[PDB]
Formats: structure tokens, C-alpha cells, sequence
């Protein structure tokens, strides 16, 4: 009884390196991906009770679903609250054109609560406009900024691909199935441990998943925005996997 | 110079 994309605790939305610590449970689709006996190493986004979207490179350690588990409803990176859901992964579906996106099927459906709610997917092939303010979240490296060990958020503007691909920026590296976000001055960015997590943009009354954290030329460097897989180019594929599996 | 944002990062010569 919770609509996708609508947090039950309002996000702080403060103007992960930089940014701020999120209000607990204000990003209820945020997933922590772990190995069977391991700690957090990547993020993900709950997109339905049985399905988590992440980056394909987060599965490089093992091709077997039994190697992975997801933590839902968390705020701490290490000290799990006495209400979080821990669910083993049952299947791995990597994007077939070899782009950096993958679906995890959960061994049992997540219980949807005020703290665990799926994100909404965009319309197929939607292109986020230049300068749109979006939010990235995760438990990654902070490079000396406050908030290590807690779920962090940062608000970053999207940079259109034609700009991001200029020589002084990312010099032709960014593909049409990727998008860029960040401040050219640097200082605020997703970082190691944030891969696979969400980039969301607010539209009307809910948050829409537009990016999956993927790579960068470092983190938070001036003139080097972060790169995210463009979710809208994969919605049709995602829908097909869920429908057929 | 590309590095993924996983722990640990996967890095490339560029």
C-alpha cells in the first residue's frame, strides 16, 4: 500500500563525497549489496518486491547468485538496525548488450513497508534535460567529508552528454546509454562503494530513477563529472526480464 | 583513468 517513488520520510534535499547524511528511511529504495559473509561493497535500487537494479560490474567477484545478498531498509553501513530485511539473491540478469547494468531477482519478495518502497522507472528513452537537479545516494567513500558509515545524499545537476564529452571534461568517453552529473568546480560526487545505487530526479510528486552509479575519472575532481547508466534506455529490457522470469 | 565506483574499484589505463 505504498506507491513507487514516494518516500514516507521527506528527504533532507541538501544543496558520497560532499553532500550530507540523509534522514533515515527517506530513500526507501536504496539497497546495500553484500557478499554471503561480507560487508557492503555496492549499492542498488529496489524496483519491485522481487527485483533490484544494480551495476553489472558489482557482480565481477562471482557469477553465482548464491554469492550475494541484499539489505533493505538500512541507514547504517555496518550496524544493521533491528528491522532491516536481508534477502539472498536467486538469479542474476546482466544487460545483453554488455552495458553496465544488471537485475537481481530476490529469493523471496521484499516486504513493502514505510521503510522499504520501490523506485519508479522512467518512460522508455526519456532524456533528462541539461541542468536538471537530481539526487544520488549511497554508503561510499567520503574522501574526508562528514558522514562516513551512514547513508548519504548529494544534489547534483545533470550535464548533457555533448558537454560532458568535450576534451576538457571526459573527452569522448560517455556513451548515449550513459548520463553525466556533477559540479564542474568539483567537491561533490558518488565514490567507491556507491556503484549500482540510484540517481533519482523529482517529477511532479515522486522520484523517478534515471541513473545507475557507474564510474568516474576519480571522484569529485574539478571538470570531471560522474557517469551513470541511463536507465531510460533499458526500461523495455527490464520490463521483459521481470515479465519472463 | 576510468575507475568504477565499487569497493574495490575496477580501474582502466585511461
Amino acid at each position: 500500500s505504498f506507491d513507487c517513488g514516494k518516500p514516507q520520510v521527506e528527504p533532507k534535499k541538501c544543496p558520497v563525497v560532499g553532500g550530507c547524511v540523509a534522514h533515515p528511511h527517506s530513500w526507501p529504495w536504496q539497497v546495500s549489496l553484500r557478499t554471503r559473509f561480507g560487508m557492503h561493497f555496492c549499492g542498488g535500487t529496489l524496483i519491485s518486491p522481487e527485483w533490484v537494479l544494480t551495476a553489472a560490474h558489482c557482480l565481477e567477484k562471482s557469477p553465482r547468485p548464491s554469492s550475494y545478498k541484499v539489505i533493505l531498509g538500512a541507514h547504517q553501513e555496518v550496524n544493521l538496525e533491528p528491522h532491516v530485511q536481508e534477502i539472498e539473491v536467486s538469479r542474476l540478469f546482466l544487460e545483453p548488450t554488455r552495458k553496465d547494468i544488471a537485475l537481481l531477482k530476490l529469493s523471496s519478495p521484499a516486504v513493502i513497508t514505510d521503510k522499504v518502497i520501490p523506485a519508479c522507472l522512467p518512460s522508455p528513452n526519456y532524456v533528462v534535460a541539461d541542468r536538471t537537479e537530481c539526487f544520488i545516494t549511497g554508503w561510499g567513500e567520503t574522501q574526508g567529508t562528514f558522514g562516513a558509515g551512514l547513508l548519504k545524499e548529494a544534489q547534483l545537476p545533470v550535464i548533457e552528454n555533448k558537454v560532458c564529452n568535450r576534451y576538457e571534461f571526459l573527452n569522448g568517453r560517455v556513451q548515449s546509454t550513459e548520463l553525466c552529473a556533477g559540479h564542474l568546480a568539483g567537491g561533490t560526487d558518488s565514490c567507491q562503494g556507491d556503484s549500482g545505487g540510484p540517481l533519482v530526479c523529482f517529477e511532479k510528486d515522486k522520484y523517478i530513477l534515471q541513473g545507475v552509479t557507474s564510474w568516474g575519472l576519480g571522484c569529485a575532481r574539478p571538470n570531471k563529472p560522474g557517469v551513470y547508466v541511463r536507465v531510460s534506455r533499458f526500461v523495455t529490457w527490464i520490463e521483459g526480464v521481470m515479465r519472463n522470469n | 583513468g576510468r575507475c568504477t565506483k565499487s569497493r574495490p574499484p575496477i580501474c582502466f589505463p585511461d
